[PDB]
DNA sequence: CCAGGGCTGATCGTGCAAAAGTCGTGCCAGCCGTCT
């Protein structure tokens, strides 16, 4: 159990990117072999950047007017927002003669652009500019104005009792003129191209032929380091016998890390047979259906140490018709059920998850009756599992989940 | 194909070397009329987010 | 010349106890609907 072994170690604790990072990294040191044009097409997309610098051009401005857009729309963010400040570009230009209302002249114009309401100053001033756009013979315009203007801070509290003795306004009838704004649309930046790419984690694959699905690694993924039998023949006929002593060194050393190597792939396959030999439930029923399982419980399986599994399953993924999961996602803790059984943690978190999305919107389910409604099915679990569950899947409110009824 | 009363007769050039001329009675009865199919598809494309 | 003993390079075993994270669940404080 000295050095060799050490780093042998090391070498499975690790992810599979990581892995043949060190890997190849130190394919280098030692002789070790590991073994419709240019353009794929090529397109230049436009986005709201290229679209705003588009209309400068068109638009007539003097060659001093002009720098101030450029530099103005560099500001703009993904959003839609000038990023910084009015007086920061003001600032940032260098040139203390500019005036401040040079920028926002430029800026007032800059801003009646295509989509109306881009680089607007501090996520207001978007109303102002998209109210003034359309015509005066709307409805309630003056109203809708007046509220914008100084009365925004008490539309944040989803109030509308307090605008009418605050503003001098009628009876109700601003709350119509309040859905005004409500359909104002604001952030029209965000009309980007929604272009995010897709992402992905393949490492071992599940299949399920003639029932029985039978585990087995990527083809690609896994790593295959061989030894060169050209250079193996070398160390023989060597001269200076320094020589000899390299290419033992290197030989030795090759045919350390062959093994490690191979030693990792048979304990992640083993390791990825016992969990389907334990949990074919899962991946034939569902979450709702998984069995506890413990690191002790697979080393045991096996001639297994503890030790040893909880290295190999450590940033590992696993891809089955069922989805995309890491094997640390299977094991988890178990609860007292019914007949001595246990009960696993997944199965009470999807029935949590299946019992709030299934329970009356009107009205919603304290945490106590969710404990009842378990405790008559058979579970026998506290309030405070109950609690930790749902607070676990990003749901901080249990009773504050009201809606119009 | 369909049957169509034809003939071989120059009408003030309308019928050039390899044109043909069609009468207004062929697009009433809805003559040769086809019908293109085609498809449009969309994956929800999960990510990271 | 052959078998017995010492020298030495070649070859390997994926375990084991100690320090830290986790949940089952009780204890206790803050907050709101209702009747007094």
């Amino acid at each position: 159990m000295t050095p060799q072994l050490q780093q042998a170690i090391r070498l499975l604790q690790l992810s599979t990117l990581e892995l043949q990072q060190e890997l190849q990294q130190a394919l280098e040191s030692n002789p070790l072999l590991e073994e419709e044009l240019p353009v794929y097409q090529g397109e230049t997309t436009q986005t709201l950047q290229d679209y705003l610098m588009w209309q400068v051009e068109l638009t007539p401005f003097t060659d001093t007017d002009r720098a101030i857009a450029t530099s103005i729309v560099d500001a703009v963010d993904d959003t839609g927002y000038l990023t910084i400040q009015i007086e920061d570009i003001v600032d940032s230009i260098g040139d203390d003669e500019i005036g401040l209302e040079e920028v926002e002249a430029v800026l007032k114009r800059i801003q009646r652009f295509d989509p109306v309401g881009v680089a607007a100053k501090d996520l207001r001033d978007c109303l102002l500019i998209q109210l003034s756009q359309f015509a005066k013979e709307t409805p309630w315009l003056e109203e809708a104005r007046l509220i914008i203007s100084d009365h925004l801070d008490l539309l944040a509290n989803h109030d509308f009792r307090t605008l009418m003795r605050v503003t001098r306004l009628k009876e109700e009838v601003l709350k119509e003129a309040v859905n005004l704004i409500q359909s104002l649309d604001p952030r029209p930046g965000q009309s980007i191209q929604t272009s995010e790419p897709e992402y992905v984690i393949p490492d071992v694959l599940v299949r399920k032929v003639s029932g029985r699905w039978t585990v087995e690694l990527n083809a690609d993924s896994i790593p295959r380091l061989k030894i060169n039998q050209q250079y193996a023949a070398m160390g023989n006929s060597a001269r200076n016998d320094a020589d000899g002593q390299f290419i033992r060194s290197n030989l030795q050393e090759a045919r350390w890390l062959i093994k490690s190597l191979e030693s990792r792939n048979d304990t992640l396959l083993r390791v990825s047979r016992c969990i389907v030999e334990q949990q074919q439930a899962f991946f034939e029923q569902g979450e709702e259906y998984m069995k506890p399982m413990v690191l002790a419980d697979i080393a045991q399986a096996v001639e297994m140490h503890e030790s040893t599994i909880s290295r190999v399953t450590t940033q590992k993924y696993l891809h089955s018709p069922r989805g995309i999961f890491e094997l640390k996602y299977f094991f988890s803790s178990h609860v007292n059920t019914e007949g001595g059984g246990e009960a696993s943690s997944t199965a009470i978190r999807a029935l949590v998850k299946k019992l709030i999305a299934a329970e009356n919107p009107a009205k919603p389910l304290s945490d106590s009756k969710l404990t009842s409604m378990l405790s008559e099915q058979g579970i026998m679990v506290a309030r405070r599992t109950v609690a930790k569950y749902r607070e676990s899947l990003s749901i901080p409110p249990s009773n504050q989940r009201k809606q119009l009824v | 194909g369909q049957n169509m009363r034809v003939a071989f007769m120059p009408w003030n050039g309308y019928n050039f070397e390899d044109s043909i001329l069609v009468s207004e009675r062929v697009v009433q009865e809805d003559r040769f009329t086809t019908i293109h199919i085609q498809e449009l598809a969309c994956v929800s494309r999960d990510t990271k987010l």
